[PDB]
């Protein structure tokens, strides 16, 4: 009779649970990288008129759900569905770099992005290299690039003048919006081909569920 | 949405018999399932019932030691092995589907069927067993108890089982007609009589009606008008 | 272009007919009038209450 | 061409300002039933014209159809794309429209002889993220996108039947009439246009709201409609008079509108606002006499087609309804 | 008359502290988490913990008037649901220490059915042992001091030795606790709380358990009596459910 109805219902609410296991190991990640900027590239090194592309990996044993955007140009309205994600995931190629830098602020205060933290990639810096070596100034877009001076270790192999501009950029990223706590910028050096970008995702989003789990337990 | 049953045949009485029905063409697993017994010379009778996934079983008062149900959903089929077959189980058995929920429509769809060869519930009776083509026929019906619930529904079931193939439905629920039959029947009732009306009449409303509840768990069936014109 | 659509569709609104607002929110009216089928301005008894 | 559409706008703006001529109580709606069971934020729902069935839809990607006298699940359906910020219930009730951040609206067949909910349509040709879909008929369905075009589209045969551009925003909102002849849709530019659905074309605009319109509802009169928008303010406009009436805002409300709602008498307006409670409002007198407090943003509202009762979504991944 | 309220006195506050994890949570979806199960569970340990509680208020009359007969099955009680304090606090501080030491898979290996393991194991190991060893517990010639008056549990080196298994959990949250010490101090309070969790388990416990180096006597019940960590039990919720903001 109607019990059968309630029985029908019950075994849809054990189907839901045993969905509910599956949708909290998973993390979610949003990609939100720029029109130039190289995440075309780092999404297809993934193995390790459409809306959104979602990809799935699993960096270890740990599965994580990063959502690109199709064709969604402004972004005031669908950023609101992704309150949710474990963090976003910046692209930018380092004049298009201004533009990066406003966006990037923009994401951050944010007013339902306020509790999702942030993971910069400087994708292909390969080609700052050489605009650091050579013709092309930052000077002139930034005035205080003359004035900046490099003191954190660079990776060895490098021209001090080549490693000397991404601590720059990275500098500006991470006092952008940054500096107004309970989300802060990871910045990194993606650069044009490497295979540790799963790597240093997977490690970035463990320190944020750490810090998450450290601030409930009020361990902070 | 079909459902191939298997089994049968010269079976000595007291042995054990394990019928199969096969569904494909739809999603078993959601489906509760029925048993319903007909007798060569007699009207329809419920057999057993097993919920979608197995998680609720009832059985028939008349035999309920000797009779019992399974389900496969992974292999989509469903079986009733009986033992100890007495003189009376000796006759059609049907494979019912049956969903439900708000809305739904149980005892839908029927299977082909298989022969073999050897109190307190409510009683559903008929007037009689008979009624030209063309004019307006109707069938009554009585319940010993009322069939209207407190929730509204008036668990009265209409199959009109055509000679020469399974049975269907017509109504479900005393008034709402199933989904494939000609809008041409109706029902209606108080709770304790009912009454189905046929409007038109064709070469395929010929054949014996049956009158089924499902307020209670046991499902008693009607006696059969078999309509000739 | 995208500034011809934008006059067309401008002019074409411009000629629509329209009365005094004072009559046309008078129908208040059609809350009126329809207010005693209303279970949740109006509550529902507990008799035929569908959700108690 | 400028000059001219200014002058067109202000000839516009005096003809609708031309004449300007001009207590329920606490309704304290108590919680029934809390259906429970999803486990992701709720983005949408729809009632059924049954008024008891209602559909709602997840960020999980799930869009569960629940029975609400006795709170069971009737079906559990999943969706391709796990983020999905409308959902819809056919007025017949055989189909169920899905709309989200795809671009792709998914109608599925609830009545079907087999026992699964399968899609019968993938609508796809809009380029924004899909934000309100409303059947029309088995046949045919309007849906809202945020590229700023809404559509119109027949089922079987899979394509447009009409575009509805001119909006210059992403359109969040629409709403149909009880005739179903026009429908009225918001969008980000602060804008709400009445369009025609027989001709394609847009019918009349409405403006006043100072920031996006993120909901929209419409008076069962079929004269009248109601908007809600990110500033906080709800608006009720005329259609026939193409005027604004009494605006429903509060100085003690700084979060924007999710969902709007109508009862059926039209005397309440529901508004499902960001701050985990949904306000109601006197729709003829816009004063707030009774909040139906959820934990998370509420994000969806709907009435019963016999007002029987009211339900709210929100982010806590609960649904709630109240008499 | 002065003693017998102040130790009474913590019987009222752990019942309505209490109600408190089995409120919050079993109305609560908000807080439906598989954590909050063991607190749950834990509250309802300590909860019980309205029969013993009580009964040892008017033991402490230094004679069992309630009757011989009630002696074994009151003392088991107490073993058992402290010692189902103690395991759901180690429960606890492993839950925790997968929580700041595993925070990836801090869900998929803490959940639902894992806690049920756990509520299982706890209720069911102190109170099989505990009424195992309650009516297989000694030295009756010692026991003279048991026979003498009559009553409070009291053992021997045979038994003294397992009664004090019990205090693992301990070697357990120390190993957590300074783990979690280290990487929360590097990470950048940490110290405070972690501190404050560990001494009110360690001031309470670690006394009663040390004395009962009795089998190699000196100890009297006019100094045992404060010995038996019922305020601990008062202490335990107020420390794993309030502090943070899982109070509401
Ligand atoms: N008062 C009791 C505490 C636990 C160990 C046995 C004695």
């Amino acid at each position: 009779e109607d019990k059968a109805a309630v029985e029908r219902s019950k075994m849809i609410e054990k189907q839901l649970q045993k969905d509910k296991q599956v949708y909290r190991r998973t993390l979610r990640l949003l990609l939100l990288g720029a029109d130039n900027s190289g995440k075309s590239t780092i999404v297809k090194q993934m193995r390790i008129t459409s809306g959104i592309f979602e990809t799935k990996f699993q960096v270890d044993k740990v599965n994580f759900h990063m959502f690109d955007v199709g064709a969604q140009d402004e972004r005031r309205k669908w950023i609101q569905c992704f309150n949710d994600v474990t963090a976003i995931i910046f692209v930018v190629d380092s004049n298009r770099l201004q533009e990066a830098l406003n966006d990037f602020k923009s994401i951050w205060n944010n007013r339902w992005l306020r509790t999702i933290s942030v993971i910069l990639f400087l994708n292909k810096q390969d080609l700052l290299a050489e605009k650091v070596l050579a013709k092309s100034k930052i000077e002139d877009y930034f005035p205080e690039f003359a004035r900046y001076t490099t003191d954190a270790t660079p990776e060895p192999g490098e021209d001090p003048r080549v490693t000397r501009a991404k601590y720059f950029i990275r500098k500006e990223f991470v006092d952008i919006s940054t500096a107004s706590g309970r989300h802060i910028c990871y910045p990194h050096f993606t650069c044009a081909v490497d295979t540790e970008n799963a790597r240093r995702i997977f490690n970035d989003c463990k320190d944020i569920i750490l810090q998450m789990n450290l601030r409930e337990y009020n361990l902070v | 949405v079909q459902l191939v049953e298997s089994g049968g045949g010269l079976v000595q009485p007291g042995g054990s018999r394990k019928l199969s029905c096969s569904a494909s063409g739809f999603a078993f697993s959601s489906f509760g399932m029925h048993w319903v017994r007909q007798a060569p010379e007699k009207g329809l009778e419920w057999v057993a019932y097993i919920s979608s996934g197995s998680g609720t079983i009832y059985y028939a008062d008349t035999v309920k030691g000797r009779f019992t149900i399974s389900r496969d959903d992974p292999k989509n089929t469903l079986f009733l092995q009986m033992t100890s077959l007495r003189s009376e189980d000796t006759a059609m058995y049907y494979c019912v589907r049956s969903i439900y929920y708000y809305g739904s429509s149980p005892f839908d769809f029927w299977g082909q069927g298989t022969t073999l060869t050897v109190s307190a519930d409510i009683v559903m009776t008929q007037a009689t067993s008979s009624v030209t083509p063309g004019e307006s026929v109707s069938i009554s019906c009585r319940s010993s108890k009322s069939l209207l619930h407190s929730n509204g529904n008036t668990y009265l079931y209409w199959f009109l089982q055509r000679p020469g193939q399974s049975p269907q439905l017509l109504i479900y629920r005393m008034s709402n007609l199933a989904s494939g039959v000609p809008d041409r029947f109706s029902g209606s009732g108080s709770g304790t009589a009912f009454t189905l009306t046929i409007s038109r009449l064709e070469a395929e409303d010929v054949g014996v009606y049956y009158c089924m509840q499902h307020l209670e768990y046991p499902l008693t069936f009607g006696a059969g008008t078999k309509l000739e014109l | 272009a995208q500034a011809r659509k934008l006059v067309e569709q401008l002019k074409m609104e411009a000629n629509i007919d329209r009365i005094k607002v004072s009559k046309a929110a008078a129908d208040m009216a059609y809350c009126e009038a329809h207010a005693k089928e209303d279970p949740l301005l109006t509550p529902v008894p507990a008799s035929e209450n569908p959700f108690r | 061409l400028r000059q001219e559409a200014e002058q067109l706008k202000n000839q516009i703006r005096d003809a609708r300002k031309a004449c300007a001529d001009a207590p329920v109580g606490r309704i304290q709606m108590r919680t029934r039933r809390t259906l429970r069971g999803h486990l992701a934020k709720i983005y949408a729902m729809h009632w059924g014209t049954d008024s008891r069935l209602l559909v709602s839809a997840s960020q999980d990607g799930k869009l569960i159809i629940w029975d609400s006298y006795t709170t069971n699940k009737v079906h559990a359906i999943p969706l391709r794309s796990s983020w999905v910020m409308t959902c819809a219930y056919a007025p017949s009730g055989n189909y169920v429209a899905c709309g989200g951040l795809d671009n792709i609206c998914s109608i599925y067949n609830l009545k079907t002889r087999e026992g699964n909910v399968r899609v019968s349509r993938e609508l796809a040709g809009h380029t924004g993220y899909l934000s309100c879909c409303r059947f029309l008929d088995d046949n045919q369905i309007v849906t809202s996108s945020g590229d700023t075009t809404c559509a119109l589209w027949d089922i079987e045969t899979g394509q447009q039947t009409t575009t509805f551009t001119g909006h210059t925003g992403d359109v969040m909102s629409l709403s149909l009439a009880p005739d179903t002849r026009l429908f009225v849709s918001g969008a980000c530019d602060a804008s709400a246009k009445l369009w025609d659905v027989r001709e394609g074309m847009c019918r009349q605009t409405f403006t006043g709201h100072e920031s996006d319109i993120n909901a929209i509802c419409f008076f069962p009169n079929g004269n009248a409609f109601a908007t809600g928008s990110d500033d906080a303010t709800c608006r009720l406009f005329d259609l026939r008079a193409d005027q604004e009436l009494m605006t429903y805002s509060h100085d003690n409300i700084i979060c924007g509108i999710t969902s709007v709602s109508f009862s059926k008498s039209g005397r309440l307006l529901l508004a499902g606002y960001d701050d985990f409670n949904c306000n109601v409002w006197d729709a003829l007198k816009a004063d707030r006499a009774g909040v139906l407090a959820h934990d998370n943003r509420v994000s969806c509202l709907g009435v019963t087609d016999d007002g029987m009762a009211v339900a709210t979504g929100s982010w806590d991944s609960f649904l709630k309804i109240w008499n | 008359a002065s003693l017998y309220s102040l130790m009474s006195l913590i019987i009222l506050a752990t019942l309505v502290g209490n109600l408190i994890v089995i409120i919050s949570i079993s109305h609560f979806k908000q807080l439906h988490t598989p954590t909050n199960w063991l607190l749950h569970s834990m509250a309802i340990v300590d909860f019980l913990l309205c029969l013993i509680m009580p009964c040892s208020m008017v033991r402490t009359e230094r004679c069992w008037y309630f009757g011989e007969i009630l002696c074994k099955v009151h003392t088991s009680t107490d073993i058992m649901l402290s010692s189902a304090s103690i395991f759901h606090l180690a429960f606890i501080s492993i839950d925790r220490y997968c929580a700041v030491c595993d925070p990836l898979r801090y869900k998929a290996k803490i959940n639902i059915s894992t806690i049920l393991v756990m509520i299982l194991v706890s209720w069911s190991l102190p109170a099989v042992y505990a009424f195992g060893m309650i009516f297989l517990n000694l030295v009756e010639e010692l026991y003279s001091q048991v026979s003498d008056l009559g009553c409070s549990p009291f053992f021997s080196k045979v038994s003294g030795v397992l009664a004090f298994t019990s205090f693992i959990p301990g070697s357990v949250m120390l190993f957590v606790y300074y783990r979690i010490y280290f990487i929360a101090k590097g990470q950048a309070k940490a110290a405070k709380t972690l501190g404050i969790m560990v001494g009110v388990f360690l001031v309470c416990w670690c006394p009663f358990f040390l004395c009962t180096l009795d089998p190699f006597y000196v100890i009297p019940p006019s100094l045992n009596d404060a010995l038996y960590g019922y305020l601990n039990s008062a202490l335990n919720p107020m420390v794993y459910a309030f502090f943070y903001p899982w109070f509401r």
